[PDB]
């Protein structure tokens, strides 16, 4: 238990509501929706594990993609750019050596060039007013994991595969705050692997029961049990790996029991 | 601009810094013109830079004013602050600084780091040229440009960090991990260089540094910082120095003072202490307000 560890988790609890994007935004997008998001976000995924950047990154890209299409009216065309550039904006706040911009570039097949990835860089800058540092399911995660009394490093890789699988669909998880998606996501890791359920000692930190995170719950165990199904699989794969314990390869509970 | 350049303060790396005015309003600032010069575009420097200090608004730290930001030009205007802790220092070489006043500084000091490291801040620049002074006597934490947003828990950050002769001794031995220790190492360093007038270890390189921590602070082993000797950068040969007594390396310190100040320079990161725990040490009992 690190130093402020409850003033930090008070911050990121403010920061989290002043930093979500517009819930209904896709349906006010003339040409673009919520599948070539998830493409979008998929294909984020590669990047991340082709550059070996952290998982933090990754979720930092996706806050500022929505917060800026809340905005901001992009042709499916170009929404690989603001992605581009989302992704080397995320990299530069949190990862010590970020991928160069030259490589940013290679990574889109020359899809665009360097000048517009720049420039593109310039603009989301300017519609985020330089506000970068979001909370992310991630930061709620790691705050939670530390209330564990025997550390599961399985419960830990499975909780986070499940926070990944709610950065691809925006129908239903932009409803809900990172804080909540992380609980569900403990949750039903804890669940899933070792037959417990959210402590007691989480419900006294966030305030959150196992009951008001039902909603949120019942989404993710669809999404969990229909994952070998979903088009985007990159986040699977990922978590096939060593790294992360095959945790995707883990077969769901059919019942909640909540 | 509406910005007319009155003076020029001075370049660094990260750029150049003029003292500028306000045509319309008649408001002083300090202009940052960032060095874009850019194969990538933004300096990540900047971009920490902006974004942090954007979220913390604190009496004690540094007001971003504005950023204008074009292409190949981006400006940081900063509330302009009269002198610096460097400065202060110098013309106070002779006289000294009466220790209510450096009580109070240290405490304002303390009181702005509690509040970045409360906002998962780690600055990791403190230095007396950073502290800025202002005519009301408030002092400032500035010069956010090399700080990072921390996790809960921390992982590996940059290892080339803090200005050598406030840099805490587990990043001068490579320790994966470092966290808030590491900017009280910093703020106990300038705390004695308050005191003193002198640096308390201007090393002129990392090894030179280290011992002459040691020579003041005694070498470091199993005992006082468990895990030490399995260390990167750790040598069996390092000369054993004894700890100093403190009432010989800051003579003008009362009890409580040292007491805290041996708190702020504890070897293992563990041990020492944080800016909250000693914003309640005693030693700040009878601490006075910020008057110009
Ligand atoms: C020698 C003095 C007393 C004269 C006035 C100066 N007043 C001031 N007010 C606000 C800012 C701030 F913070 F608003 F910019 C800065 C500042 C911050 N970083 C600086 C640098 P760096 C450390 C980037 O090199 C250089 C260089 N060279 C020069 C100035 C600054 N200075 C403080 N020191
Ligand atoms: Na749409
Ligand atoms: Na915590």
């Amino acid at each position: 238990v690190p130093d402020y560890h409850e003033d930090i988790h008070t911050y990121l609890r403010e920061m989290e509501v002043k930093c979500k994007p517009k819930v209904g935004y896709m349906k006010k997008q003339p040409d673009i929706t919520n599948s070539m998001r998830a493409i979008l976000v998929d294909w984020l995924v590669e990047v991340g594990e082709e550059y070996k950047l952290q998982n933090e990154t990754l979720h930092l890209a996706v806050n500022y993609i929505d917060r800026f299409l809340s905005s901001m009216s992009v042709l499916r065309g170009k929404l690989q750019l603001v992605g581009t550039a989302a992704m080397l904006l995320a990299s530069k706040f949190e990862e010590i050596y970020p991928p160069e911009v030259a490589e940013f570039v290679y990574i889109t097949d020359d899809t665009y060039t360097k000048k517009q990835v720049l420039r593109m860089e310039h603009l989301v800058l300017k519609v985020l007013t330089f506000d970068l540092a979001a909370p992310t399911v991630n930061q709620f995660l790691t705050q939670y994991f530390l209330h564990q009394q025997p550390a599961n490093c399985k419960v830990e890789s499975l909780a986070m595969f499940l926070g990944e699988l709610s950065l691809i669909d925006a129908d239903p998880y932009l409803k809900y705050l990172p804080s909540v998606i992380a609980g569900a996501a403990f949750h039903l890791a804890l669940y899933t692997v070792t037959g417990q359920s959210w402590p007691e000692s989480l419900i006294r930190k966030t305030g959150y029961t196992l009951e008001s995170l039902k909603p949120c719950l019942m989404d993710l165990h669809q999404t969990y049990l229909k994952a070998p199904q979903h088009a985007q699989q990159s986040i699977r794969e990922k978590y096939k790996n060593s790294k992360y314990h095959g945790v995707s390869l883990l077969n769901p509970p059919e019942t909640l029991n909540l | 601009e509406n910005f007319q350049k009155v003076d020029f303060l001075g370049e660094g790396q990260f750029g150049v810094v003029y003292k500028a005015r306000n045509k319309l309003t008649g408001e002083v600032v300090a202009l940052k013109k960032i060095r874009l010069d850019e194969t990538e575009g933004v300096p990540s420097t900047a971009i920490r830079e902006i974004s942090l200090l954007k979220e913390l608004n604190h009496p004690n730290i540094i007001k971003l004013l504005d950023v204008i930001h074009t292409e190949n030009k981006l400006y940081l205007v900063f509330e302009f602050m009269e002198t610096d802790l460097e400065v202060f220092m110098d013309a106070s070489a002779l006289t000294g600084i009466p220790l209510p006043l450096i009580k109070s500084y240290l405490f304002q000091l303390l009181q702005g780091l509690a509040f970045c490291h409360s906002h998962r801040v780690l600055h990791r620049d403190l230095k007396p040229n950073n502290l800025l002074i202002n005519t009301e006597g408030a002092i400032k934490l500035a010069d956010f440009g090399l700080a990072r947003a921390f996790g809960v828990p921390v992982r590996t950050y940059t290892h080339e960090v803090v200005t050598l002769w406030y840099r805490a001794p587990e990043i001068l031995l490579g320790c994966k991990y470092y966290s808030t220790a590491v900017d009280i190492w910093s703020l106990g360093c300038i705390f004695a260089e308050m005191v003193t007038r002198r640096a308390l270890f201007p090393g002129d390189s990392e090894i030179d540094q280290l011992f002459r921590i040691f020579r003041t602070l005694g070498t470091p082993d199993e005992v006082v910082w468990p895990g030490v000797t399995s260390m990167p950068d750790y040598k069996p040969s390092f000369p054993k120095w004894a700890r100093q007594d403190f009432s010989k390396v800051v003579p003008p310190l009362d009890e409580d003072g040292r007491s805290l100040l041996s708190q702020m320079l504890h070897y293992d990161p563990n041990k020492r202490i944080s800016a909250k725990a000693a914003l309640a040490h005693p030693f700040f009992q009878d601490v006075t307000k910020p008057v110009p």
